[PDB]
């Protein structure tokens, strides 16, 4: 069990099944695949690929060098996300907007997008940020907001580090022996508040029998039970003196001009001490906050 | 021994505490300023002295020309530190 | 309000029961290893759930990966509270 | 003794406690209808059985033709209960 | 009799019949035979089939997948209702609206429905709700509100566990050599506070009757005999205090401002200890309530 | 024995009963606020201890500074015990 | 401000600590050379990084051409902090 | 001694440190997210182990199975000690 620490190295973090996530990638490829049979008068086949959980050096170094990378931002959420767009799917994009019947293969080219590619790659961006933001109203109300478009992960650094957990989902687009794929990478920490919610398969909305559910646990907590500990005062001493500790024995403290309530060491008031009905009273002064 | 004045040179945290009572959320919530709580603890009973966290002696209340003072009193012998660890 | 905010920072214990039932100290020192005792609690009816001791909920139970978990199901409203309380 | 008999008329109420788990109260208003919460203990491990909420021994889950079981397994000997209550 | 216990297992719980629910299916039965024969122009042969109990996942391995699941919604009881239409049914309207005889056998083709079909499965389920309302209001007043239509059993989760029980009802309509099935599916704990009215057959309304009939009963019930028991302390001991119980020994009980009185453990009102008439008695303050 | 030393770790309850009565619904019905109940015991009658509900022993009422107390004046052997459940 | 201006020129101390235990002084006079020891945290968790013997962030170790370095992930803001020291 | 088998039952806390190193306040303000920060120690150095902020002996980091360990290695004797401290 027991080896050698190397600081270039990482784990993993068991599963994180998102199952509302992958009901609004479902709802996206609906709309998505509308969107695309309007725009490119041709129907699409559109698959959603396997939910993936990687480092974010990992989802980068499969990226093909140059691709189309868009930030978008989902608001009120903290973060960037990324659209990516696979040249093969520009290029067939482009090819169909054109008149190309697709007989002839795609060469490669390694190449910068030209400004009307580029224009088509907004185009079919406008869309897929309705489609993901219709989708993502279902579950909890979002807004996407495109940032701008970078051609290398140079551009990047969307995550604090290059081991940053990030989600991806992959898509699949067919429209004949054309099999293109586009991919949506979030940060986990953008969707960690969410999580919950994400995690779990959404229910009836019932909104007022939820807000009554979380008023009668409310109200049941509420008769719960706890210890009071109310601390004196401390001393600061050392072991060699509480060897000696005798019947007579005097060590003087500070005197406490407040005494702090904890609760299974917190802190939840500060008082001061006193005599009523012959026991120990404290006297609640201030709330800890 | 020699490791004795080892953790010697090492200081430790005393802890003294009046006393211990248990009681609901809700009555804590009843509680508003210039409440007042009782303890299990009577009056003149020795205080618990704690050494980061860990009961081991017992002392009564002094003050020391302005400061107060703890003056030890019993130990906390396995027996005794038993039987009140059951309650 | 605030001082729920307030109470949310104090950590709370949560208590999940199996069941219940009763029976003779002579029946108990009967008992050896491997003794069978059985529950006042039918299969499949969710389990008690308890906060310091009082309970607050019923759940089911399920297993994460290696890990048992309580599945919650209905609450334990004054009405059922009191009709349980009465057995 | 006789007293022994004495108290045997006396019936008791025994406790099984299928785990225990902390948690803050914040985390507690997160959790809603069918969240799953852990536990402390693991698949297996024998469950606590309680007598008027006092820890007396160990047993295994059994289903009685239609009704929950508890085996027993093991005994809470105070070595043990000093080093479980330590935790 | 004596098993080893599985936390993936359940159990069953008896027979719960429902005469009236029968009843209420044979009235939506004839409602919407006449509502299928008004609008396919040909008569159709409805046989109700056998109320099934079971756990909601049993039900939901067994529905053909894709297929057409409409959430609704019985107010003013909480919860959510599901009609089940086969796609073989589907088709069957389909092709009878549009002219087909019919001839052709259907042709296996798990597609999502079109638009086309939508409306003509919406043309149905008016109908259907139409005729199951009308059908429930015989014993109870109902409305039946239908929510959204679902493909799959991922959008479903109309309830909380998979192993609910729920109650569905199938039904088999005939207008030929087709034999198409559509199902009703309720969840238990919908129509749980009304298995009183659905269990024990109808009777004729006499609600005037039926309100006397409680009245009396009430009435009667009035002069029923119970012991009342007032609690004057409590107080916490361990057992070998109770050992050494002897005469003269004291034992400190705090003192009660209120006296309990309860009945067979049920607590009914709070009130102080008094000596009137040579006696103990209890000077009443507040119900418990 | 080693037995009822474990068991006395056990805390258990105590009840001290003042008295009971029988009436209809319908009395307890008519009853308002400042109605005078009777009791079947008299007046300076030993009052009943319970422990969990069952009566082990009978005592005096005493007051101690500020505090109900009472003082056991004698128990419920076997024969009394029956001849009294009989009524 | 201005005084912050004046609190820079003071230079403070910056401590980075890899992990926590607890142990009995027995089991660390058992410890030998080359003894293994544990700590709490676990592997790829963010360190703490103190100043002054107070914890204010957290970061990830990396190497600098020769030498160890931080790499600050998260803070300790009051409500994470509160439920660390809870611990 | 007995007192020593009296301490044992204490628990105390260990604590690991990466390293240190001194800046001033406004190098940290100018610090930022992903910052680099480096540390006097280099690599390879055995870590410090320190008792409640006291230094008692050094180690070396383990890895054990998912959870990091340190390896103990040296002691502090006071030679040592007080040559580091000097610095």
């Amino acid at each position: 069990d027991i080896r050698p620490y190397d600081p270039n190295t990482q784990r993993r973090v068991v599963r994180e099944r998102l199952q509302a996530l992958e009901i609004i990638n479902e709802r996206f490829a609906r709309q998505f695949r509308m969107g695309l049979f309007n725009l490119l008068r041709r129907s699409p086949d559109i698959t959603v690929g396997a939910i993936r959980i990687q480092p974010y050096h990992e989802f980068a170094r499969n990226l093909p060098v140059p691709t189309n990378l868009n930030l978008i931002h989902l608001k009120p959420l903290r973060g960037t996300g990324l659209v990516v767009f696979s040249p093969s799917l520009v290029f067939i994009a482009v090819d169909n907007l054109f008149g190309g019947d697709g007989r002839f293969p795609t060469k490669v080219e390694g190449r910068e997008f030209t400004h009307t590619e580029q224009r088509v790659i907004n185009r079919m961006l406008k869309l897929a940020l309705e489609g993901y933001s219709d989708a993502w109203k279902a579950i909890n109300p979002l807004e996407v907001e495109y940032v701008r478009s970078e051609m290398q992960v140079k551009f990047t650094n969307i995550t604090t580090s290059p081991n940053d957990i990030v989600v991806n989902t992959p898509f699949h687009v067919e429209i004949g022996n054309l099999t293109g794929e586009f991919n949506i990478c979030l940060p986990f920490s953008m969707i960690e508040p969410l999580r919950e919610l994400l995690v779990n398969p959404p229910l009836e909305n019932s909104r007022h029998e939820d807000q009554n559910w979380r008023d009668n646990l409310v109200r049941q907590v509420q008769h719960s039970e706890l210890e009071l500990v109310a601390n004196f005062a401390d001393i600061p001493l050392r072991l060699s003196q509480i060897l000696k500790l005798k019947p007579g024995d005097v060590l003087p403290i500070e005197k406490p001009d407040r005494i702090i309530a904890h609760v299974d060491g917190v802190p939840v008031l500060t008082s001061q001490y006193g005599t009523v009905n012959g026991q120990y009273a404290l006297r609640v002064e201030h709330l800890i906050n | 021994m020699q490791d004795i004045d080892l953790i010697m040179d090492i200081p430790v945290k005393l802890t003294v505490e009046l006393g211990r009572t248990r009681m609901t959320i809700k009555e804590l919530l009843r509680l508003t300023q210039g409440s007042v709580v009782a303890l299990d603890g009577l009056a003149g009973e020795p205080l618990d002295i704690l050494i980061n966290g860990y009961l081991i002696a017992q002392g009564e209340v002094v003050v020391v020309a302005d400061k107060y003072g703890v003056r030890i009193t019993d130990i906390i012998t396995p027996s005794e530190r038993m039987r009140r660890l059951s309650r």
